[PDB]
């Protein structure tokens, strides 16, 4: 009855960014309670990116400009999660502080060189709003919280006549293990790729960059034989990611082969898209490729809104 | 029948089903492994010979359960090679392709897909890819997955090998190859049941193994019968064919696991075919159908292949010569008439009346497996019809039936299928080089005749079919034991076996490896594993509360150590069983276990040479001075390797003294 | 004082000529048997026993005790060692029946264990000292007394009577100890074994359900269970009658109990000796393979 | 009257 989806891609990427937007627009958008609950996700998320600048501040040594802080930089080290509650007084001030202080700030600006949440600029411009009691996320807040998902999570839903499961998975190199259980019966699968990632190295790995594993996993999913007789579907994720840091940084440097011109987000995108689908083995096979954004609820309409006709048309049955 | 013969037939009929869920309980006798010292001399004794190399010992089937077994218990590592490699063996026996679809793809998602995803796959490019390409096309052959057998191989090769040579299950290895290397036979070992079978220069018995319990069938030849007819050529020529066919994994051949000989018999081992010959099944069956008679036909044609690859020739093949096993799968038995031709082409006249080709029937002219075929032509008639093609004995006098050289064979036209009558008139052709099977490549000549043109030889190989008879399970599948009779006694009378005649069958004994490793790994591998385990843990709880370990580190340069008997004192105790250690310049000696202390220093050996005492192989070592030492060892391997280690170690400590 | 036999001439002429029927069977068969012939070392020895037996006891007895009773023959030292030849070869023969019986339990229900405890170098160490060598040990307090002359007659030879010399007390436990090593030791251990095979045969014909085998089987454990019934109904009698020789509260006997003692005398003795005669029948019957060559030769 | 025979 229901078709079998797969989002796949690595850890990061944004799988389960999608699965919320498809829920909100062809869903149940999130209630009163689920906001409630998702203000603590949203604390937590805030407090452990504080901790990891702080501790990518340490370990690059790099001096700070308020001597004050410091002290609450201790007390935030002091902080875990593990016994979370609310945001209280004492860590909203000394949270703008650190913020406003300009040597954590070029620290992040070389967030490069550490695992960092990409949600974390968005929580700092929200800063009162969002630490203030009278705390009300809105839809933007909800979508831009990270919660690492874990095991297979299908996830039903239908389309406004037809029925198509989709099937959440986490991305973590050892936690994609878990798949084999998953390709029973896939009928298409959408494949997310952090555009951004490029600059990026892995999470389990910081010597591999990310947009290689990516590439692999790609090229190890079309090599599958049993993949034959089903779509794929190439979502170019974190394209709003990407156009900054191409802005900002080289894409030769990542991969030099890449001798198009410099600071052109469409080039690199262009480049991208084209080194992802070179890794077919074979050219009669056809690989969909449709840049996006899941933190931008247009986006995935626009792209949803094809993605269902290219899959029914592909399943006459 | 009296009530003797009932007692007899019930008793063998009851060993041979005694126990068959659990194998292990047949055993009267237990096996004994040497202690857990053995292996520093068994090393070197495998070293000395190039046998310790992973293909060595993975090849071998003690071997090989020994590394399997250390792999999935104490090397996390090597767990998933040996796990992948075993799944991709048993995926090559799937029959079908249906069932080899998904066994194929439970495979790859199990030890392929999960790996490249976690990108932990070690395995090369060129693997995964090939493995992919026969997939995605829905392709199920068998050798799927070779090259993945080959780079797991090359993986197991590496550290995983030298890990399990230096662990405790080498150690193992080590006692099970000597406990083989040290097989000794006489006719105690074996319990002997009721005649089954008689002719030649003695009689066939069946039997099972004390220390196994596995049925075997024991053939018998006597040595005073062999001088008195002239036939030491024709009993060594046995064995030498028996041992020539043996080795490999035909199941068409009545294969030999020992040969042993007693003061007056030469005893061989064979496989126990409980079904009984054809021939008293076609007498109590009567003729059979083309369509029954496939099966035999397609069995022997097989059989014949594997002896006439190894360029030996069955000059005697009838029916009664053809052994049923316990399914109705018959093979090929008495192997006292082949001959090889590879060397020179026999001309002898030698097989039975009515079943002889041409050019084996004629005089001085030579013959090669040619003769194999005519047989068997002759054979698939009687099958069909309960005689050969010329007259039986009891129809015509025998050298009326070698006028089979001056007439051509009948070819009824009422029995036979037009299919049939051509086999039969290639088969029966009085020229050799017309001959079917006498020309091109032989065997392939008649397999792919038209009358196997609905055969699956593969299936047949596997043995798939369904035999056409199945041999009654309640009985013997035998004459008599009264019909069956025996040689006269008086008739060897006045012959005397000399010395000279005894030194005939110096080298006859033999054990086949492969052969009683799989007796072995089928029989009491598991049972005598967990009993030996249980000895170690005990010894060695004794020795750690007591003080006096094993071995004190071996000292800091010793080339080997080991038990033996110091020898020959009239005045203490003749076996003075102790441990040694052999050091470049000495050799030392230790007691109960307290302190070792010297015993010989290599610089005073005069010679080392073997000797024999009380009817027990020793070694001697002559001093400098006229004294001399005499010590005994346990297994033919400690014996070899210390003549050869003492030998070496005192003449390179005195050359280089020199 | 009877000094001569009260015995019926009618009585005197059917026991000899059972005697005589009897000896010739257990003589020409016996030695026949013995001829054919590791339990048949043990068939063979157990011949050999029953041919003594017959041919050195019974015809002593003619004329001496079953045509007369009055006059002995032999001297003192000759019926001491008439006696003694008597109970060695009665124990001879008990004995190796028991020999047998045990022989053919371990061959049958143990084979394994019988191939070294049933070694050929070891049966011929058993049934050496069984035979020839066990007998002649029972037998010397059993058999060295006689040549006790009672009858009035004296000097006459008829007055001269043979008869175990030792006191009362001593005379009836040595009878007794005779009774417990012969009769009640080897039938103890010959009736478990016999039993104990039995059940193994029946046990086997239950499963065997062929008709060769079921009848082979039958006739088998038939013959175990005749094998114990011939050797009561035969041996028996004549203990008892040895035994009520001695085991009697009175001296007092009335001549209708002396003559029907004396007739018991001659059937049980009778008796005695068709015990001897009978191997050779079951060993024809119980065996075909058997049965041909012992026809043949 | 006591027997003899044995
Ligand atoms: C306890 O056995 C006695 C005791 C007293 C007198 C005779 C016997 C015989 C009983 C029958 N017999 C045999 N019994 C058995 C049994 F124990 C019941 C299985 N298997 C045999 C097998 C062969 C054989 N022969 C005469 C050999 C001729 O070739 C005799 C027996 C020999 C002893
Ligand atoms: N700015 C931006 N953030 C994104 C986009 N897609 C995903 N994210 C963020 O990336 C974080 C991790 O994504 P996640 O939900 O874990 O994807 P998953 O690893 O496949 O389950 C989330 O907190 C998202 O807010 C995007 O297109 N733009
Ligand atoms: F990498 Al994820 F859920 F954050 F698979
Ligand atoms: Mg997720």
């Amino acid at each position: 009855r229901e078709l079998k989806l797969l989002l796949l891609g690595t850890g990061e990427s944004g799988k389960s960014t999608f699965i919320k937007q498809m829920r909100i627009i062809h869903g149940s958008g999130y209630s009163d309670e689920d906001k409630r609950g998702f203000t603590k996700l949203v604390y937590q998320n805030i407090f452990t990116a504080m901790q990891a600048m702080i501790r990518a501040m340490d370990t690059l040594k790099i001096p700070y400009k308020y001597e004050h802080n410091k002290a609450h930089a201790q007390l935030v080290r002091e902080v875990d999660v593990e016994k979370v509650s609310a945001f209280e007084n004492p860590y909203v001030d000394a949270i703008k502080s650190l913020w406003n202080d300009p040597g954590i700030q070029e620290c992040y600006d070389r967030r490069r060189e550490y695992q960092l949440s990409d949600s974390t600029k968005y929580y700092l411009n929200d800063l009162d709003r969002v630490a203030d009691p009278a705390y009300l996320p809105t839809q933007q807040d909800v979508l831009r919280v990270r919660v690492p998902t874990t095991g297979i999570i299908e996830y039903p839903f239908d389309l406004q006549s037809v029925i198509f499961r989709m099937v959440d998975v986490g991305g973590q190199r050892s936690e994609r293990r878990k798949w084999i259980h998953c390709f029973e019966n896939v009928t298409s699968i959408m494949f997310l790729v952090a555009l951004s990632e490029y600059d990026q190295v892995l999470v389990e790995s910081d010597n591999e960059n990310r947009m290689e594993e990516s590439k692999a996993l790609f090229r190890t999913i079309i090599t599958y034989p049993w993949f034959q007789n089903s779509s794929v579907i190439l979502f170019l994720n974190k394209k709003d990611l990407l156009e900054e840091k191409i802005m900002y940084s080289h894409l030769v440097d990542y991969f030099p082969e890449y001798d198009g011109p410099q600071r052109d987000a469409q080039a690199a995108r262009e480049f991208i898209l084209k080194m992802f689908v070179d890794l077919n083995p074979d050219s009669d096979k056809i690989i969909y490729s449709h840049f996006t954004c899941a933190t931008d609820t247009e986006n995935i309409r626009f792209v949803f809104a094809a993605v269902k006709d290219t899959i029914l048309q592909l399943n006459l049955k | 029948a009296d009530l003797e013969a009932v007692l007899a037939d019930v008793s063998y009929l009851m060993a041979m089903e005694k126990s068959k869920a659990t194998p292990a309980a047949r055993a009267s006798k237990k096996i004994l492994l040497p202690e857990p010292s053995i292996r520093s001399v068994m090393q070197k004794y495998l070293e000395d010979r190039g046998e310790v190399t992973f293909e060595k010992i993975f090849s071998q089937k003690l071997g090989y359960l020994l590394f399997r077994d250390f792999c999935l218990k104490h090397l996390e590592e090597a767990k998933p090679l040996v796990e992948f490699y075993e799944e991709i063996k048993k995926y090559e026996k799937l029959e079908t392709e249906e069932e080899r679809l998904v066994c194929s793809r439970e495979i790859f998602d199990t030890y392929i897909m999960k790996e490249l995803l976690a990108c932990s796959h070690p395995f090369s490019k060129s693997a995964i890819e090939h493995v992919q390409g026969h997939l995605v096309k829905k392709q199920v052959p068998p050798d799927l997955f070779q090259p993945y057998i080959e780079e797991i191989c090359q993986n197991l090769r590496g550290d995983v090998f030298q890990k399990f040579i230096e662990s405790d299950k080498f150690t193992r290895f080590c006692q099970w190859k000597n406990v083989e290397l040290n097989i000794h036979l006489t006719m105690n070992d074996f319990s002997v049941h009721r005649i089954i079978g008689r002719g030649g220069f003695g009689e066939v018995y069946g039997c099972r193994k004390a220390d196994t319990g596995k049925m075997y069938a024991m053939k018998c030849l006597d040595k005073k019968r062999i001088k008195m007819k002239q036939g030491e050529t024709l009993a060594l020529n046995e064995r030498i064919m028996l041992s020539l066919v043996s080795t490999g994994d035909c199941p068409f051949i009545v294969c030999m696991s020992y040969a042993f000989h007693t003061p007056d018999k030469l005893s061989f081992i064979l496989d126990l075919m409980n079904g009984g010959d054809l021939h008293y099944h076609l007498s109590q069956h009567g003729v059979f159908s083309e369509p029954d008679m496939i099966f035999y036909a397609a069995e022997i044609i097989l059989g014949l292949e594997h002896m006439h690859n190894r360029f030996v020739v069955y000059r005697d093949l009838k029916p009664a010569n053809i052994l049923l096993d316990e399914h109705g799968h018959v093979r090929i038995s008495d192997l006292g008439l082949a001959c090889d031709f590879s060397k020179k082409k026999p001309h002898a006249s030698v097989g039975t009346h009515g079943y002889m080709a041409p050019e084996v029937l004629q005089k001085g002219v030579a013959y090669d497996s040619s003769a194999d075929w005519f047989s068997l032509g002759c054979m698939l008639f009687k099958l069909l019809r309960g005689h050969s093609p010329f007259r039986q004995h009891k129809t015509k006098d025998k050298h009326e039936i070698d006028r089979m050289t001056l007439t051509m064979a009948v070819e009824l036209p009422d029995s036979f299928s037009p299919e049939l009558r051509s086999l039969l008139e290639g088969l029966l052709q009085r020229d050799v080089n017309r001959r079917l099977g006498c020309l091109g490549r032989g065997a392939q000549e008649v397999k792919e005749s038209p009358f196997f043109r609905d055969l699956d030889w593969q299936m047949v190989f596997l043995q798939k079919y369904p035999p056409p008879l199945i041999p009654p399970r309640g009985e013997v599948n035998a004459a008599d034991a009264f019909d069956i009779g025996s040689f006269d006694e008086e008739d060897t009378k006045g012959i005397k076996l000399l010395d000279s005649d005894q030194e005939l069958y110096r080298n006859f004994p033999l054990t086949i490896s492969e052969r009683w490793q799989q007796e072995v790994a089928e029989t009491v591998f598991d049972t005598i594993n967990a009993e030996t385990d249980r000895l170690e843990a005990r010894k060695k709880t004794k020795n750690k509360q007591l003080g006096h370990e094993e071995d004190y580190a071996l000292g800091k340069d010793c080339i080997m150590h080991g038990y033996m008997s110091k020898m020959g004192n009239p005045f203490l105790t003749q076996w003075q069983r102790r441990y040694f250690y052999l050091f470049p310049n000495r050799l030392e000696w230790r007691g109960e276990g307290e302190a070792p202390q010297s015993l010989l220093t290599m610089e005073e050996i005069q010679s080392v040479e073997e000797t024999q005492i009380k009817e027990r192989k020793c070694l001697l070592l002559k001093i400098r001075g006229g004294k001399q030492f005499v010590l005994q060892c346990d297994s033919d391997p400690e014996l070899v390797q210390w003549k050869k280690e003492l030998r070496d170690a005192y003449r390179e400590a005195q050359q280089l003294v020199q | 004082s009877e000094l001569d036999v009260n015995t019926d001439i009618y009585s005197k002429v059917l026991v000899t000529a059972v005697y005589l029927a009897l000896f010739v069977v257990g003589t020409v068969g016996n030695t026949v048997t013995a001829f054919t012939l590791t339990v048949h070392y043990h068939l063979g020895s157990l011949a050999l026993s029953d041919l003594l037996t017959l041919l050195l006891a019974m015809p002593v007895e003619l004329y001496n005790f079953i045509w007369v009773h009055h006059p002995w023959a032999f001297g003192d030292a000759g019926c001491r060692g008439y006696y003694f030849l008597r109970d060695a070869c009665t124990y001879a023969t008990a004995l190796n029946v028991a020999s047998l019986s045990v022989e053919r339990y371990l061959a049958i229900c143990h084979p394994f264990k019988a191939k070294t405890l049933m070694s050929r170098s070891r049966t011929k160490k058993f049934i050496s000292a069984i035979w020839l060598a066990s007998a002649l040990l029972a037998v010397p307090m059993l058999f060295t007394m006689g040549e006790q002359n009672r009858s009035a007659d004296g000097q006459h030879a008829g007055g001269l009577v043979c008869t175990p010399t030792i006191h009362t007390a001593t005379v009836k436990v040595v009878i007794q100890v005779n009774t417990f090593m012969s009769f009640i030791f080897p039938m103890v251990v010959i009736s478990v074994l016999n039993t104990i095979i039995a059940n193994k045969l029946t046990v086997m014909v239950r499963q065997a359900a062929e008709p060769g085998r079921v009848q082979a089987l039958r006739h088998g454990v038939r013959v175990l269970r005749a094998v114990v019934i011939a050797f009561v109904v035969c041996w028996l009698p004549y203990h008892v009658r040895r035994l009520m020789f001695c085991y009697i509260s009175d001296e007092q006997w009335t001549p209708f109990l002396y003559d029907f003692y004396h007739y018991f005398y001659m059937v049980t003795n009778a008796l005695f000796y068709v015990s001897s005669t009978i191997n050779p029948i079951l060993y024809n019957l119980v065996s075909a393979n058997f049965r041909h060559i012992f026809l043949a030769t | 009257r006591r027997p003899y025979i044995l």
